[PDB]
């Protein structure tokens, strides 16, 4: 509604080159105009100069020194990195993606991955320091490269029994902005899309990466800035004894872009496995079912709840379900199977990562399976099937659904226990006076197959309609 | 017009009149150019073209009709 | 076009001097957001000019046989 006044304005005053001799006079004798660059940086005339100045602003917000010594040719200079477009050490790698960038409209991405390289050097170091603890990062991922390679040689399959059921996971070694990842986990249902084909040009997307990288740590460590891994196994890894090394105040860190619910049995095996406490502080446990519902409601984003009221609803093309995830289930232990939210892991040496990743992988597939209840679709109060379903607890890594006998009037029980990543053994029980419904290990290939609970059930019902 | 933009902030924290005189440069070819701009409107214009295409088409049977027409036995 | 276009390009003119002004008594921004918005859209109506361009080319042809035809029937 301004646009009115300034009009108004303007016609007041439009009743120059005194304006030229008064700015010249003063001439002769901040942040605004940068500003205002900044903002007419994005619809900037494609040309050279345009171009020089959309960098500077760049360089600008993201606080880099801004030098530039011609037109096409552009140096990025800070602390100790040293990138030139047409420190420590030469440029590590003339890798395609920024060129790839940089030479469309793509700066935006651009900009991310300069952050990236800056955000490498967040560290506290007195840049000696600093120095030496990216030189030990070097280490690490040429340790983690003969762990992949070493794997390779044992044998010749394809990449799904590299990220699933492996040591470590699937490489993605660093290359500017995107740091070195590991896949651990797919799950079936993100598998097929709309059957993908798992050939080597996989996305980083496809699925979930864990990263692993260096933050600085309110404690002292020591870590090996040499490479520790001199010798191979034929098929196993083992670590040199270190010290070179010296106590470094940082550690080593696996970050994970998205936190999973995991019981508190998981904690404690973990600082079993490792031995440096995940929680610096004793942080507050949950049963992991809201945890896990509240997780994966955010793969499909909506910012209206749905007000599920822990009776969730499935839909399926020839079943409705109506589940009751029974929170605060009685386990023989006397409390429920606590829960809580893991987004970084700490860690010492290369040597504990496998074991780790694991673990995490135990635990992300059991979740999944848990939550594939988990739906937003809703089919309220149908009085044809919607069938009651019960999910409840008996032990970690076990749970049991009781439900109707679909034929007859008892109660049925399938209890499943998750053994390893891919591996999960399934029972039944019945009563006395009762029919045959299913095998055991058909449950289990189902479950191997899909790692979903209303696939099963479904599955079950049809092979007990069926007799 | 951002370029103009571009290189008069550019001259101003390097260092003028020259970009005025151009402004009233393309102030004249706008000047020149609006006689083939839309005075009667988007409407109108193509409106008249169609009522154009059937008076020349109406023409077109009529004088079809008169030529091709046997009036002799 | 012919009136949006001096109705602009009068905008723009008469704009661009008080931002230099603006700039030169220093040594707001929803005034700079409104050149933005005014700029987006005359280089949306430079193309409209040229359009009617090729426009006339087609309206003066058509007459041409329509006189003729005139005089063929008269």
């Amino acid at each position: 509604l301004s646009k009115m006044s300034s009009l108004l304005e303007r016609l007041h005053a439009k009743f120059w080159s005194e304006t030229i001799k008064l700015v010249r006079q003063v001439m002769e004798k901040q942040h605004l105009v940068s500003c205002l660059e900044t903002l007419q940086k994005a619809l900037k005339v494609t040309s050279l100069p345009a171009m020089t100045d959309r960098l500077e602003s760049i360089a600008r917000q993201n606080g880099l020194g801004s030098h530039l010594s011609a037109s096409g040719t552009e140096c990025y200079i800070t602390s100790d990195m040293f990138y030139v477009e047409v420190h420590h050490g030469e440029n590590p790698v003339s890798c395609p993606e920024l060129v790839q960038q940089l030479r469309e409209k793509n700066f935006d991405e651009f900009s991310k991955h300069l952050k990236g390289l800056v955000n490498l050097y967040n560290l506290p170091g007195d840049n000696k320091l600093k120095t030496k603890m990216y030189l030990a990062l070097q280490s690490l991922e040429q340790d983690l490269s003969k762990m992949a390679i070493m794997y390779w040689k044992a044998t010749n399959a394809g990449p799904l029994d590299k990220i699933l059921h492996g040591s470590v996971g699937y490489l993605t070694p660093r290359s500017g902005g995107h740091l070195m990842n590991l896949k651990y986990y797919v799950s079936p249902s993100d598998l097929l899309d709309d059957i993908i084909l798992h050939e080597n040009n996989v996305s980083r997307s496809l699925g979930m990466n864990a990263s692993v990288t260096i933050e600085g740590t309110s404690a002292v460590y020591k870590l090996p800035i040499a490479p520790l891994i001199m010798g191979s196994h034929p098929v196993d890894n083992k670590w040199t004894p270190s010290f070179n090394s010296v106590d470094l105040p940082a550690c080593f860190f696996l970050k994970f872009p998205q936190p999973i619910p995991v019981s508190r049995a998981f904690v404690q095996k973990l600082q079993n496995c490792t031995g440096i406490p995940l929680f610096e502080t004793q942080p507050t446990y949950a049963p992991l079912y809201e945890l896990i519902t509240q997780f994966e409601l955010s793969k499909d984003p909506d910012p209206i709840p749905l007000n599920h009221n822990m009776r969730f609803y499935a839909a399926l093309p020839g079943q409705q379900h109506c589940y009751f995830l029974n929170k605060d289930a009685p386990l023989p232990d006397g409390r429920s199977l606590q829960g809580t939210l893991v987004s970084k892991i700490t860690f010492q040496h290369p040597g504990r990562v496998p074991l780790i990743l694991n673990l995490i992988r135990h635990q992300v597939a059991y979740n999944t399976l848990i939550g594939s209840c988990v739906k937003r679709t809703i089919l309220k109060e149908d009085s044809p099937g919607l069938l009651q379903f019960e999910v409840c607890p008996l032990s970690e890594s076990r749970f049991s659904v009781s439900f109707q006998h679909p034929v007859n009037d008892s109660l049925v029980c399938v209890v499943m226990d998750v053994q390893d990543s891919t591996h999960v053994s399934c029972k039944l029980y019945k009563g006395l006076s009762d029919a045959l419904i299913c095998t055991d290990d058909f449950i289990a290939k189902v479950v191997q197959r899909c790692m979903s609970i209303p696939v099963t059930m479904r599955a079950i019902r049809r092979k007990a309609e069926t007799i | 017009f951002l370029p103009l933009v571009h290189n008069i902030i550019k001259c101003m924290d390097k260092d003028q009149d020259l970009n005025a005189l151009k402004s009233k440069f393309q102030e004249m070819r706008k000047l020149i150019s609006t006689m083939p701009g839309i005075h009667l409107s988007p409407e109108q214009q193509q409106q008249q073209l169609q009522s154009l295409r059937e008076q020349v088409r109406t023409k077109n049977e009529l004088l079809q009709k008169y030529k091709s027409l046997c009036m002799f036995e | 076009t012919r009136e949006r276009l001096l109705s602009a390009l009068e905008d723009l003119e008469v704009l661009s001097r008080e931002l230099i002004e603006m700039l030169a008594i220093s040594r707001e921004n929803q005034v700079l957001e409104l050149l933005i918005h005014r700029d987006g859209e005359f280089q949306e109506l430079m193309k409209l000019a040229l359009n009617q361009g090729k426009i006339h080319h087609e309206m003066q042809v058509l007459e041409k046989e329509v006189e003729k035809r005139d005089s063929d029937i008269q």
